[PDB]
Order: C-alpha cells, then structure tokens, then sequence
C-alpha cells in the first residue's frame, strides 16, 4: 500500500508535467508554422511586384530599341 | 495614434483630393492657416488620422501631391486652404502624360516616382503607427491612372503590411470624350485588382445622371460633380476621422467587406443627395439606385457585405429598426452564406450645411455592370487594334492589352459566381 | 491566502473590468484612490476582499488585476479616468496596433509581440499571493484580440502555472452589437484552442444582457455601459463568495465542483434576478421566492437557450443580501412541482444553495434599482450547447464558401486550422447530447 501511494503520487506529477510539455511543444510547433506561412505569403507577394520592375525594363527597353 | 497618408496624382486627383481637404477641415475645425477653431472636442480627438502637428499648434495635411505638369497644382496652392499644404510635398513634372497611361507607368512617371517616394517615406517615418494610404485619382487621365498605379505599386513593395486604398472616378463619354479613356481604365483596373485592398468606384456617369436626372441642373460642371464626390470622401471617411467603434480604421473595414481579395470594389452612396429627413427617408435613399455614385443597379446583382453611416443628432432605436427593416424586405438581394453583413454606425456630428445624412458603402455584384460598361468601350476600339500607337511608341506591346482585358473580364466573372452562389 | 487574479483582454475585457472594479469598490468601500477607512490593518491583511485586493503601506487597496489591450484608446480612458488613482501603471499594458477583428493577429501577427511582457507583470501579481487560488479572464469571442490573444495568453499560463485553476467570463456575440463579420470564426477559433486550458467558463450572451436590459430597464438602445453595469452584477454575485464571509456562505469552488462533471462540459448557464428598474422597485418588495421563481424564466438568462427543453446535471443558487435558508427551501419546492426542471439520472437532483448576507449595491447614475436581496443562478443544463450550434452554423455558411478566410491565411494560418476548430465543436456538441442521454 506505501508502494501503491508513492505511484499514485508520481503518476499525478507525471502528468501535470507532460500536460506542461505538449501545451509548450504545441505551441512552439504552432508559433513556427504561422511564422513560416506568413513570411512565404510575403515573400510571394514581393517577388511578383519585382516581376512588375522586371517588366517595365523591358517596357522602356523596348522603346529604345524601337527608336 | 493611427495615421494615413494621402496622395493625389493628375488632374482629376488633386481637384477632387483638394475639395476633399477642404472639406474635411472645415469639419475638424482648422483653417487655411492650419490653426484650430473648432468647438467640440471631438473634432481633435483623431485628428493626427489625417493631419500633422507642426509647432505652434499648426495643424498640415499628411498630403503627397503629385502631377506631370505644373499647372493643376498651381491652382491648388492658389485655391482656397492652398498654403495649409507641405510647400516640399508638391511634386511635379514638366513633360506631362497626354492623356497615355503608358507614359504616366512607364516612361515619364517612373522618372518622376522615385521623387515622390521620398516624400511619402519622410511622412511615413514620421508617422506613430502607420495605417496605410489613401489615393485620389481618375482612371481617364494618363497621369493619375497610369503614375497612380504604379505609385501603388511601389508604395506597396516598401510598404507590404499596410492597407492600400483609391479613390479611383470612372471615366463616362457623357462628361468626357477623350475617346483613348477606355483603354486607361483598363490597364488601370488591371493594377488595382492586384495590388489595392479597397477601392472606391466613384463613377463620372453616375455624378453626371445625379446632377441632370435629379439635382435637375442642365449642362453640369466639374464642380458640381465634385461637390458629390467630397460629400461622398467626407461620409466613408467619418469613421475614421472620429470617435467611433465600428469601422474605425482601414484593416477593419476591408476585413468587414472584402470577403474575397480581387472583390474589393465599392459602390459608394449617399443621402440626402443637394425640409430634414426623417431616418425612415434616409435608410430608404442611401439604399436607392438614384443615390448610388456608381452606375449600378444593385437590384441587379446582390450584395456580398454593406456598411452605413448614419450623422448627425437623431434615434439610435430608429436607425437600427430601419435597417433591420431594409435587410428583411429585401433578403433576396443579401447573400444568405454571409450572416450580418450589414454593419451600422453613427456619428453625432453632421456634414456642412445638413442636420442630418447618410452614407452607404456597398459591395455589391451589380458592380460588374460598370466594369461591363468599361470592357465593352474597350473592345470597341481594341478588336480594331486602333490608337495603340500611343502605347506600343512607349515599349508597351499588345500582349499586356489583351491580359488587362482578360482580367478585367474575369473579376466580373467571379461577382457573377459568387451573386450565383447559394447555401444549399 | 486564495488570492485570485483577474485578466482584462481586449476592449469587451477591459470596460467589463472598469464596471466590475468599480462596483467592487462600492462593495467594499473602497475610495477611487483605494484607501479604505473601514480598513484597520494597514499594509496587508487577510480579510476576504484580500482574494481581490492588495495593500501597500501606504493604505492603498490595490485590484489584483491586469489589463491589456492591442491598441491604446480603450485603456487610455482607464490611465486618466475616475479610478486611475486605483491602478499601478504597470497594470495596464498597451500596444499599438490592434488585431483587426482578427484571431490571427491577435494571436500571432501582433499578440507575439506583446505576450512576453503581459506574463511578466502577471508574473509580479502572483508573486505577491500567498497562496494564489487561480485566474479570472474576460474578454469578447467576436474581437480579434480576445479571441485570438486569449487564447494564447491561456496556453501561455497552463505552460507557466499548470493546473492552476483558470476561469473565463466570456462575452457571446450578437447582431445588435456585433463589430465584425468574422466573429463566427473568431469564436470558434478562440473556444477551440481554449477548451483544453479553461476550467470553467461563464458565457455571456451580448443579446441576451441587450434584450434583458431594453424589456426590464425600458433602455430603447443599450449601450455598453448599459450592458456592462448589468453583466458586472451578474459577475458580482459569482465572485460575492469569494470577496466576502458569512455562516451561510459557500465558496465557488465549491459550486464548482457539482458544475463540472466533465473536463470539457464546464460551460454554466448563468441567471440573473432581480432585474429591475428603480421607478417599478418602488413600493414593489420582491421577495426570494418572486426572485428565485424568475431564475427559471429563460428571459432572465445569461444565454439564449431552453433549458425546459434540455436536461440539468446541477443547478446552484447564488442569494446575496437578507436572505434566510427557510424561505429559500420553501421557495425551492413550489418550483419543483411547478417548472420543468428535469435532471439527467446520474446526478442528484437538489439545489445547492449559497447566502451572502451583503446586499446588492449599484453604481450612481445607474440603470438597476437597489434592492433588498438578489440572486445568481448557475446551472450545467444541456441547452447550452445551442449556443455553439448557432455559431457553427453561421461558421459554415461562411465557411463553405471561404469568405473572408484569406484574411487569416495572409496572417499564416491553416485552413486546417479551420476545420479542426470546428470538427472539436462538433464534438462538443456531441458530448453534450452523450451525457444527457438515460444510463443503459
Ligand atoms: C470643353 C470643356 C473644356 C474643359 C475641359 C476640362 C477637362 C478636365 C480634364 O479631363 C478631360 C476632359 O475635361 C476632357 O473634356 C473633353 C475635351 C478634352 C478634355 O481633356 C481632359 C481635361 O480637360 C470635352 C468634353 O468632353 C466636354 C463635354 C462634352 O460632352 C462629351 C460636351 C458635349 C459634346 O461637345 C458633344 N459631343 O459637353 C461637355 C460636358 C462636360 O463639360 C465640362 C465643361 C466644359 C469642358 O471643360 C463640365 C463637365 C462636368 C461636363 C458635363
Ligand atoms: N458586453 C460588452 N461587449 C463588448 C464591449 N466592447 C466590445 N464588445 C463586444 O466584443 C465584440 C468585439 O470585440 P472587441 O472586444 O471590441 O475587440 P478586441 O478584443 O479589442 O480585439 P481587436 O479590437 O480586434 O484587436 C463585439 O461582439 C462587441 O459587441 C463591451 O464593452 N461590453
Ligand atoms: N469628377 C471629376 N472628374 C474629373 C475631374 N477632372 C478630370 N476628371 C475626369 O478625369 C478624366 C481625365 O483624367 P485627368 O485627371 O484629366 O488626366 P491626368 O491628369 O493624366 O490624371 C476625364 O474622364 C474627366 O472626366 C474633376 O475635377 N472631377
Ligand atoms: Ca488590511
Ligand atoms: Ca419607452
Ligand atoms: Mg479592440
């Protein structure tokens, strides 16, 4: 019965304890993820506005070469 | 404190962003000096929104004026409020845009942007907290929709995270016959789709059918037309500009209505169009087809998301009935797969001259109708391949015509999908 | 010792908690510069108000409380109001961007920003408890700061104090005073993420508290202030055990036990009575059995619901002012031979009565008449879970369409992040019927 105590004891520490570490690692998980998309949908929006710069070179370009 | 920076570019953009100014700051109670004499509270309460602090309690607009001709921004400084104006913020040219988007985006304008976004990052560095930006122009005009654009463009590429709003007036053969605007608006309406988060349709025809059909003013002229338009700048600004919870600043409203990210075009109304009116005749005008500055019928299609703005001193309990009222007489034209799309505010300080208006803000799939109105000028002339010399002289080749088309033609085609579209 | 710490999100949490403090205070006599003359230990003590308040040595009675808000306007009100006095700076926290209406700002974008120091000044507030009981957390479902900082803000406190009891006040939406289109989505966003780290949650109906207060108060137009002052006595009245003492008095904690039979069924219905104006209080004594008989009107509740059509698994009674356990017993059964109060078969079917002898005190200039004796019902009926139907089905109409989702998307959330929110309501609605099923 000590012995079942002591379990009984360790088991609620346990899992206080890892309640702790998945609500800490789901976080962690969440908080990189959201970092990750947020900066691709940026990267994204940045690289076709330098497609727009790209284009009017060869717009003015263009009009050289016509000249 | 949140701040917006304004800009207007052409013609078009800095008359109406003028009056716009004018208009606003009689209300916040400043005067062409920039000094304050106003007596409510309220109307210092957000003023830093629109306007800069400067020492000796002198208050400037956080205005950018932009133009590839010196003229239109002579006037400006010569009209009324004139001086109140930043003396370094007028940027301007001398070559001009004729009338070509091409040379406004391409040639003459890109020589002349850099200029101007030194001046919109010296008021952006200066800025709290900076909300986004605001720009009046027309889609006519080559300055305003070709320099408009691009200065969107750029503006966006430093400034990613930030709202951007236009305020962008349609071109209508009934007020202007320039004859190469079609095309203007196109490539115009081609850049906006992309890269503006809420824009403003303030549509010529609609002002001119206003001022004839109704106002019953024969030969209407650029004034009265933008004495519309700054009634109308006036009313979807006034949440922003005072005390209020709903829709008090740009990211709010476009996440209250833009459900959709390329379906950001409003259709602006307002009312009582110039005995007060009761709230009953108010709710019923501003949601009337006679009050809308776009031409569009929104019996027409159905509407994706509203929002209201009712001023000046009368019953809450009433407005709320109203437009619970238009809401349930009306549900066919509402979208069922969007609960409450319908928001409400209320500011106890009127406008100029009234006791009492309203001002509606709708995004609705009737809006499609113009830009059929646009797209059908614009195949007009396009099927012919006529005046593209204008544009293919500045390196432009018919490819980008056709993609301009193309997207402008599926924009309308999505407000039909979605004005389609049905909960079960 | 059995300090409790109150957390202010977003601007529903915070003028909630101007309203609350601020009846607080009268309550207990506590000034706006937070002396308190009835007070004899100077310095600390270890009175009942002490749950909620700490004292400096200075005499000064200070809230155990913490607000914070995305942007500044709200609050700013609070630094220079009537009880700025009452409030150490560091108390309230202020950024300068807020969430937009939006979960993903509020609980990334911007929350992140600002999340680290919110925990530290929590941090200060706890380490001046002696035996810290847990949290009282209020906020909206609809804004984007709180929902979606919220929700961060309690993972980030199961992370940093466990188990730590964690109870939220939390405001339902409704259309007659709603700011967003998207406050379905922020809602089920917010008690998705939530459920897991939340004890026990008291929601608060904003139709409901609206209609209460134009059908009782004859207000044609509630404003917030109106709401607030009506959902402050109705928050009064479930803390009234913890702030005071009495022979008759019985904790929260231990209503809570009988509230949560469950993990996840930890949503009580809260009622309220008297709800009444002073012109109609007038020669009008409302006794405890007229009272509690209007805990069992629905128009009296917290949330707009049927409990005659769901099932009970615990019903407390919350009586504050002159109130004797005779008249309550009486009262208690004329109502069970006369109202439809049906209990699931797992459960014992007796009320649980708590009296604190402290009447009811109302803020000046209010709308509520004083009276004599109120009290708060907390019931787990199964009706709740209509609630959460409502808001799952405007979740899906807009949902199915995925109107307004690219808004969180832009922010770096998942539509996955979606469909698990609401696949997790659905199986919360689903437990809901489970257990108000017959035992086989
Ligand atoms: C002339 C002038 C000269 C000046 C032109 C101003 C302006 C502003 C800028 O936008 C562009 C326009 O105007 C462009 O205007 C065009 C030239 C280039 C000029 O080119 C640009 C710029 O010039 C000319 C017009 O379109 C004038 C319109 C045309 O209706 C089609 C005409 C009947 C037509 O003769 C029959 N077929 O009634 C006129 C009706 C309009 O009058 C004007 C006033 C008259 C008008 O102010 C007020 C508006 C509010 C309106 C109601
Ligand atoms: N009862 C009550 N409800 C409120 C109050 N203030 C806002 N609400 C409700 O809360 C919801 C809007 O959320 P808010 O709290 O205002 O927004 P927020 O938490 O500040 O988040 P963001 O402003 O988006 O950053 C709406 O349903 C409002 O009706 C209030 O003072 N009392
Ligand atoms: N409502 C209104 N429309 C205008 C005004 N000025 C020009 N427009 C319209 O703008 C179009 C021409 O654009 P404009 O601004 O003149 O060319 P830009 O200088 O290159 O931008 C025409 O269709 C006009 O009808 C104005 O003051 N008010
Ligand atoms: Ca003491
Ligand atoms: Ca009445
Ligand atoms: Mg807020």
């Amino acid at each position: 019965k000590r012995e079942h105590e002591r379990e009984v004891i360790q088991k609620a520490i346990e899992e206080n304890n890892n309640f702790i570490k998945m609500a800490k690692e789901k976080l962690a998980q969440k908080m990189e993820s959201n970092k990750e998309n947020r900066e691709a949908h940026l990267a994204a929006m940045l690289e076709r506005l330098q497609e727009k710069d790209k284009h009017a070179e060869e717009v003015r370009k263009n009009k050289e070469l016509k000249e | 404190m949140r701040e917006i920076v304004h800009i207007q570019a052409g013609q078009c953009g800095n008359q109406i962003g003028a009056k716009f100014w004018e208009v606003i700051s009689d209300e916040h109670g400043i005067d062409p000096t920039g000094s304050y004499h106003g007596d409510s509270d309220l109307q210092l309460e957000r003023i830093n929104v629109y306007y800069n602090e400067a020492t000796g309690n002198k208050y400037v607009p956080r205005a950018i004026l932009v133009d590839l001709e010196p003229g239109t921004m002579d006037s400006v400084r010569s009209g009324p409020f004139g001086q109140i104006f930043r003396p370094d913020n007028f940027v301007f040219g001398q070559s001009g845009a004729g009338n070509n988007w091409a040379k406004g985006h391409y040639t003459e304008g890109a020589e002349l942007v850099d200029s101007v976004l030194d001046v919109v990052r010296k008021e952006s560095e200066s800025c709290d907290c900076l909300q986004g930006f605001q720009l009046t122009h027309s889609l006519g005009g080559g300055t305003g929709s070709g320099m408009g654009t691009l200065l969107i463009s750029k503006i966006r590429e430093e400034y990613p995270d930030r709202i951007m709003n236009t305020f962008s007036v349609m071109p209508s053969p009934k007020v202007s016959d320039t004859v190469v605007e079609p095309y203007n608006a196109t490539l115009s309406v081609h850049q906006l789709v992309e890269n503006t988060d809420e824009t403003y349709c303030i549509d010529n025809e609609a002002l001119y059918d206003i001022c004839f059909r109704t106002l019953k003013l024969t030969t209407p002229t650029y004034g009265d037309l933008n004495h519309l338009v700054s009634a109308t700048m006036s009313g979807v600004t006034t949440c922003l500009r005072f005390p209020g919870q709903l829709n008090a600043d740009l990211r709010k409203l476009a996440v209250n209505m833009v459900p959709f990210p390329r379906l950001h075009f409003f259709m602006p109304g307002f009312a009582p169009l110039t005995r007060a009116l009761t709230v009953p005749e108010l709710t019923q005008q501003m949601f009337d087809s006679k009050n809308m500055m776009a031409a569009c019928d929104p019996r027409h299609g159905r509407y994706l998301t509203v929002a209201a703005i009712f001023r000046g001193r009368m019953s809450m309990k009433e407005v709320d009935e109203q437009m619970l009222n238009v809401q349930n007489k009306n549900s066919s034209y509402f979208v069922e797969w969007i609960p409450n799309n319908v928001k409400t505010a209320v500011c106890d300080i009127p406008p100029r001259g009234l006791k009492m208006s309203a001002t509606f803000i709708g995004n609705s799939t009737a809006i499609q109708e113009l830009f059929k109105r646009i797209s059908e000028q614009f195949t007009a002339m396009f099927r012919r391949k006529a005046f593209l010399h204008w544009y293919t002289g500045e390196g432009m080749d018919e490819m980008e015509f056709t993609e301009a088309e193309s997207n402008m033609n599926d924009l309308v085609s999505e407000y039909q999908q979605y004005q389609d579209a049905t909960a079960d | 010792m059995r300090e409790c710490i109150s957390i202010h999100v977003g601007q529903a949490g915070v003028q909630i908690g101007n309203a609350c403090w601020e009846l607080y205070c009268l309550e207990h006599g506590i000034q706006p510069d937070g002396q308190m003359p009835s007070d004899k230990t100077i310095g600390g003590g270890d009175d009942s108000f002490n749950t909620f308040f700490s004292e400096t040595g200075a005499g000064k009675h200070v809230p155990r409380a913490v607000f914070v808000d995305l942007e500044p306007t709200v609050i700013d009100e609070v630094r220079t109001g009537t009880y700025r006095q009452l409030f150490h700076p560091e108390q309230l926290i202020t950024g300068k961007e807020d969430a937009a209406n939006n979960y993903a700002r509020g609980h990334y974008t911007i929350g992140k920003e600002i999340i680290d120091l919110v925990l530290d000044r929590i941090r200060k507030l706890a380490d001046q408890c002696t035996g810290l009981q847990g949290f009282l957390v209020f906020h909206s479902f609809g804004g984007g700061t709180g929902s979606g900082f919220t929700s961060l803000l309690m993972e980030r406190l199961s992370v940093d104090y466990g188990k730590k009891s964690k109870l939220e006040f939390s405001i339902y939406p409704a259309p007659q005073v709603s700011t967003a289109v998207v406050e379905p989505y922020n809602s089920i966003l917010t008690t998705h993420t939530t459920l897991e780290h939340s004890d026990c949650a008291f929601m608060v109906d904003n139709e409901a508290i609206y209609d209460i207060c134009r059908r009782n108060l004859d207000i044609e137009r509630p404003t917030y202030t109106n709401l607030n002052r009506l959902i402050s006595q109705i928050v009064s009245s479930i803390t009234a055990s913890l702030r005071f003492d009495g022979a008759l008095n019985v904790d929260l904690t231990e209503f809570q036990t009988n509230l949560v039979p469950y993990p996840r069924i930890h949503f009580p219905l809260a009622t309220y009575a008297p709800v009444i104006s002073a012109e109609k209080a007038y020669h009008e004594q409302l006794s405890v059995a007229e009272i509690t008989n209007a805990c069992f009107e629905p128009a009296n509740q917290m949330v707009k619901c049927d409990p005659r059509h769901g099932k009970y698994m615990a019903c407390c009674l919350l009586y504050r002012g002159d109130v004797v356990p005779k008249d309550v017993n009486a009262a208690i059964a004329t109502i069970k031979t006369k109202r439809s109060i049906q209990f699931v078969d797992w459960c014992p079917t007796g009320f649980k009565v708590g009296i604190n002898y402290q009447p009811p005190t109302v803020v000046p200039g209010g709308d509520l008449a004083k009276v004599q004796r109120a009290v708060c019902m907390l019931s787990n009926t199964t009706a709740i879970a209509e609630a959460w139907a409502r808001l799952d089905h405007k979740f899906d109409l807009m949902y199915a369409k995925r109107a307004f989702v690219h808004w969180y998307v832009g922010e770096g959330m998942e539509e996955g992040e979606f469909s698990e929110a609401r696949e997790d309501m659905a199986a919360l609605e689903k437990d809901y019927e489970e257990v108000g099923v017959d035992s086989v």
